[PDB]
C-alpha cells in the first residue's frame, strides 16, 4: 500500500482515557497491528485487529474499521508507565508492512500537593556550573527552552519515588556564568506565583 | 486410497480422413501424480507429443491433456498408453470413431 | 533468549565497512532488519522470508546479508555513509505470509556515520548535592548529575547507591540537550535526578554514584588529535550523604 | 457477468522419486501462476498475467511461495509421525473463492492427505472441520490461535475477491468471452456438442415431454484449441417410436434438437 497516519505526539494525565488514531491508505489488507516503543528499547506486539470491531486485552482495546480505512488504540487509566510511542502498521495484499510514524504518548503525572519551588543545589569541587532545580510544581506548568546561551534548561522530568508512592516535575538549569543565579535560571518560563525561592 | 487414471481419446475437431485434425488423450481423476503417457500409432509410440502442465481438481485428483498434430486415414490405428501405480500393466485405449 | 543483536552502539568513519549480527532461538522462519529513523515509519532494508532465500526491502542500497543458517541474519553496510546513520532493528516472525503474525524484535543498534572522527567527545560528569532548602521544605533530598559535552549521542546513564545500581527516585531527560542547537554536529548534555528521603541523604554512611557508559573510539580507530583518544568508558562522579 | 472463481493449489510429496512440492493458481479452468520446488521460481502461466504483473510481483511471491514450500515439507512431517505412516504420501491446500453471477460471493479453504479430505474451514463459524483424529490434533492449534481464524476469513471474504477481479479485467479477451457450442445428433442416440467456451453446459435428452434418467452422459473435455466438447446418449426403445429431443444451455442460451 501507499501510506499509514497517525499523530505525532498526544498528551493526556494520569487516570484519563486516551484514543490513538490510525488512518491507511493501503493496496489491499490484511491486518493492523499495533506495538509499543519504549525511548531506547524495541518496540513489541500490542495488538492486531482484520475484522470489524473492539477487541478488548486488558487497559487496552483496538478498534478496526476496514470501510473506513481506519483503526484506534484506546488506552484506560493511564499510567506513567503508558508512556511510550505507538506504532501502527498494516499488511498489505502482498504481505509486506506499511509502517505509521509512531505516536508519542505523554503522560502527566497527578500531582496531589503541588509544592513549586527553585532550589539551588551545592557546588561541585569538579566542576564549574552552578546548578538550579525548579521542581514539584503541577503538570500543568510547561518549562521553556533557555534564552540566554550559555545557559542550559533541560524539559522537565517526571520521577516517582515507590517507597513513599510519591511523584514530581523537575527542571535541571546550570551556567559556568559569574552572572548566573538560580532566582532568574528560569524567568523565560511562565510558573507557578506561588514558586518557592528560598533565600540564596 | 488411490485413484486409477481415467482415460479418453478424441480429436479436437470431428475427424475426416484428409483434412487434418488433433488427437488428443485426456488423462483425469488419478491420485498420486505420477504418471507417463504416450500416444501411438499402428501400435507405435509417436515423438511429436506435446501436453499440458498437470492440473489440479478439486476433488484433489489430477489430469492432463497429451495431443499430436494428425491426419486420420482408414489404414492408420491411434492409441493412447497409460501407465500409474495403481495398473499391473501399461493400459491401453484406442482411438475410437 | 529471543532476538539477539550487536552491537548495541557503533561509530564508524566515512568509508568504513560494517557488519551488524542477529540471531533468534525461537525457531522463527521469517527474518527482517530494519532502520528507524526520526518522523518515519520504520524501513525495511532486506527481509529472508525463510533459510536459504533473502531479498531486498524498500532501501536495499548500501548494505546486503546473509542469512547465515536458520537462526541467523547478520546486515553488512558496504561503505558507511552519513545517510546511514541511523538504529536499526532485526525482527522475526514464525512465518511470513502468515497474516496475524507478529515480529519479535531485537535491541536495536545505533550506528553513528561521521565524515572524521575528530569531533568524537566522551561525557563530563558531575553530581550535585542536595539543596538543604529542599531538605527543610520538603523533607525530601534531590541529587543532580549532569553529563555534558559529548558527541555523539551513545551513553547510558545510571545511579548507583551503596553499589548497587537503583531506579526508583530517579529521571534521566529521554532526550539529550543541544549545547548549541544551531550547529549540525554539536555537542550533548543530559541531566539526572535521583530523589531520597532526607533521612536517607542524612545517613553519611550511604554512598550515590552517577555512572554514564559512553560508546566510542575501538582500539583499531585512528586518531591524530592531540586530545586524548575518545575511546568507549565509563565516567564517574559521587557523593556522600551529610550530617 | 457469468460466475467465476479464482482457487490456488497446493501438492507436497513426501518421498518423491519430480518435484517435493507445486502450487498453481487458475482463474476458471484456466492456469494463471506456477511454482515448484525444482524451478523455485514464480512465473506465469497466461500472456494475460506475464503483461500485467511487473517483475516485483513475481519477486516477491517467488520469496513467499519459497517459505511456503518449507512450511509445507515440515506440516507433511507431522501427519506422517502421527498417522504412522512409511513411504511417499501426499499433502494438498486448496483455497480461492467465486464471483456469482447475483454479485454473491464463496469462499473456501481445505487440506487434504493422500487425496482424501482432512481439513475443512467454515468461514461463517470460523472453525475447522476434521475428517479423523490427526485432523483433529491440528484443528485444536489452529483453533487456538483466533487471529489466523479471522485472518483467513477477510482473506477469503475480501481479497481473494478483490484479487480474481483484477484478473478477470486482465484476461477479460479469455475469461469473458463467448463461443457457443455446435450440436448435432448420431447414432443409440449421441447428442455431441463442440467448439465451445466457457467450459460449463447443460445437456439433457427429453422423451416427449418428461426428462428422461436412464441418459449417459459424457465429461466436459478440452479440444486443445481453448474450447470443449462433451455429449449425452440414450437409448432408443426399440418397439415404440417416441419423440427425443436433446437439450443443450450455455451462457444463457437454450438449443433443442428433435429427432
Amino acid at each position: 500500500g501507499q501510506n499509514i497516519d497517525q499523530p505525532t505526539e498526544m498528551t493526556a494525565t494520569e487516570g484519563a482515557i486516551v484514543q490513538i488514531n490510525c488512518t491507511y491508505q493501503t493496496s489491499g489488507f490484511n491486518g493492523l497491528f499495533w506495538y509499543q516503543q519504549h525511548a531506547g528499547e524495541a518496540p513489541t506486539f500490542l495488538s492486531y485487529n482484520v475484522l470489524d470491531g473492539l477487541e478488548e486485552k486488558g487497559r487496552f482495546s483496538s478498534f478496526l474499521s476496514r470501510s473506513k480505512g481506519y483503526s484506534y488504540l484506546l488506552l484506560k487509566e493511564l499510567q506513567m508507565k503508558d508512556s511510550a510511542s505507538y506504532l501502527c502498521a498494516v499488511k498489505d495484499s502482498n504481505y509486506q508492512l506499511i509502517w505509521g510514524a509512531g505516536t508519542k504518548l505523554i503522560i502527566k503525572p497527578d500531582i496531589q500537593n503541588p509544592d513549586p519551588a527553585v532550589y539551588q543545589l551545592r557546588d561541585s569541587k569538579s566542576s564549574d556550573k552552578s546548578v538550579c532545580l525548579f521542581t514539584d510544581f503541577d503538570s500543568q506548568t510547561n518549562v521553556s527552552q533557555s534564552k540566554d546561551s550559555d545557559v542550559y534548561i533541560t524539559d522537565k522530568c517526571v520521577l516517582d519515588m515507590r517507597s513513599m508512592d510519591f511523584k514530581s516535575n523537575s527542571a535541571v538549569a546550570w551556567s559556568n556564568k559569574s552572572d548566573f543565579a538560580c532566582a532568574n535560571a528560569f524567568n523565560n518560563s511562565i510558573i507557578p506565583e506561588d514558586t518557592f525561592f528560598p533565600s540564596p | 486410497i488411490q485413484r486409477t487414471p481415467k482415460i479418453q481419446v478424441y480429436s479436437r475437431h470431428p475427424a475426416e480422413n484428409g483434412k487434418s485434425n488433433f488427437l488428443n488423450c485426456y488423462v483425469s481423476g488419478f491420485h498420486p501424480s505420477d504418471i507417463e503417457v504416450d500416444l501411438l500409432k499402428n501400435g507405435e509410440r509417436i515423438e511429436k507429443v506435446e501436453h499440458s502442465d498437470l492440473s489440479f481438481s478439486k476433488d484433489w485428483s489430477f489430469y492432463l491433456l497429451y495431443y499430436t498434430e494428425f491426419t486420420p486415414t482408414e489404414k492408420d490405428e491411434y492409441a493412447c498408453r497409460v501407465n500409474h501405480v495403481t495398473l499391473s500393466q501399461p493400459k491401453i485405449v484406442k482411438w475410437d470413431r | 533468549a529471543g532476538v539477539t543483536q550487536t552491537p548495541k552502539f557503533q561509530v564508524l568513519k566515512t568509508g568504513q565497512s560494517m557488519t551488524l549480527q542477529c540471531a533468534q532461538d525461537m525457531n522463527h522462519n521469517s527474518m527482517y532488519w530494519y532502520r528507524q529513523d526520526p518522523g518515519m515509519g520504520l524501513r525495511l532494508i532486506y527481509y529472508s522470508a525463510s533459510e536459504g532465500t533473502t531479498d531486498k526491502g524498500e532501501v536495499p542500497n548500501g548494505y546486503n546479508v546473509s542469512r547465515l543458517n536458520k537462526r541467523e541474519f547478520s546486515l553488512r553496510l558496504e561503505s558507511a555513509a552519513p545517510s546511514q546513520t541511523s538504529v536499526y532493528f532485526c525482527a522475526s516472525s514464525v512465518w511470513t505470509g502468515e497474516g496475524s503474525g507478529e515480529l519479535f524484535f531485537g535491541e536495536g543498534s545505533r550506528l553513528t556515520v561521521l565524515e572524521d572522527l575528530k569531533n568524537v567527545f566522551p561525557p563530563e560528569v558531575a553530581v550535585f548535592e542536595p539543596s538543604e532548602a529542599e531538605i527543610s521544605h520538603t523533607q525530601k533530598a534531590t541529587l543532580v548529575c549532569l553529563a555534558t559535552g559529548f558527541y555523539p549521542d551513545h551513553v547510558e546513564l545510571s545511579w548507583w547507591v551503596n553499589g548497587k545500581e537503583v531506579h526508583s527516585g530517579v529521571c534521566t531527560d529521554p532526550q539529550p540537550l543541544k549545547e548549541q542547537p544551531a550547529l549540525n554536529d554539536s555537542r550533548y548534555a543530559l541531566s539526572s535526578r535521583l530523589r531520597v528521603s532526607a533521612t536517607f541523604w542524612q545517613n553519611p554512611r550511604n554512598h550515590f554514584r552517577c555512572q554514564v557508559q559512553f560508546y566510542g573510539l575501538s582500539e583499531n580507530d585512528e586518531w591524530t588529535q592531540d586530545r586524548a583518544k575518545p575511546v568507549t568508558q565509563i565516567v564517574s562522579a559521587e557523593a556522600w550523604g551529610r550530617a | 457477468m457469468r460466475t467465476h472463481s479464482l482457487r490456488y493449489f497446493r501438492l507436497g510429496v513426501s518421498d518423491p522419486i519430480v518435484p517435493e512440492f507445486i502450487s498453481v493458481g487458475y482463474v476458471d479452468s484456466h492456469p494463471i501462476t506456477t511454482y515448484d520446488s525444482v524451478t523455485r521460481q514464480k512465473e506465469p502461466r497466461a500472456p494475460w498475467m506475464a503483461e500485467n504483473l511487473a517483475p516485483d510481483h513475481w519477486e516477491r511471491y517467488t520469496q513467499l511461495l519459497r517459505g511456503w514450500q518449507q512450511m509445507f515439507k515440515v506440516e507433511l512431517k507431522r501427519l506422517q509421525r502421527h498417522y504412522n505412516h512409511s513411504g511417499s504420501h501426499t499433502y494438498q491446500r486448496m483455497i480461492g473463492c467465486e464471483l456469482l453471477e447475483d454479485g454473491s460471493t464463496t469462499g473456501f479453504l481445505q487440506y487434504a492427505y493422500d487425496g482424501q479430505d482432512f481439513l475443512i474451514f467454515n468461514k461463517d463459524t470460523l472453525s475447522w472441520l476434521a475428517v479423523d483424529n490427526v485432523a483433529h490434533t491440528i484443528k485444536q492449534a489452529w483453533e487456538a490461535n483466533q487471529h489466523e481464524l479471522l485472518y483467513q476469513k477477510n482473506w477469503l471474504e475480501e481479497e481473494c475477491i478483490a484479487w480474481l477481479k483484477r484478473f478477470l479485467e486482465y484476461g477479460k479477451d479469455t475469461l469473458q468471452r463467448t463461443e457457443p457450442p455446435l450440436v448435432r445428433v448420431n447414432r443409440a442416440l449421441f447428442c455431441k456438442a463442440h467448439g465451445f467456451y466457457p467450459p460449463e453446459i447443460y445437456m439433457t435428452w427429453m422423451k416427449n415431454g418428461e426428462e428422461i434418467q436412464e441418459i449417459d452422459y459424457g465429461d466436459i473435455l478440452p479440444s486443445g484449441d481453448g474450447t470443449y466438447q462433451a455429449w449425452a446418449s440414450i437409448e432408443l426403445d426399440p418397439q415404440s417410436s417416441n419423440l427425443y429431443s436433446c437439450h443443450v444451455e450455455h451462457s444463457g442460451v437454450h438449443m433443442v434438437l428433435q429427432v
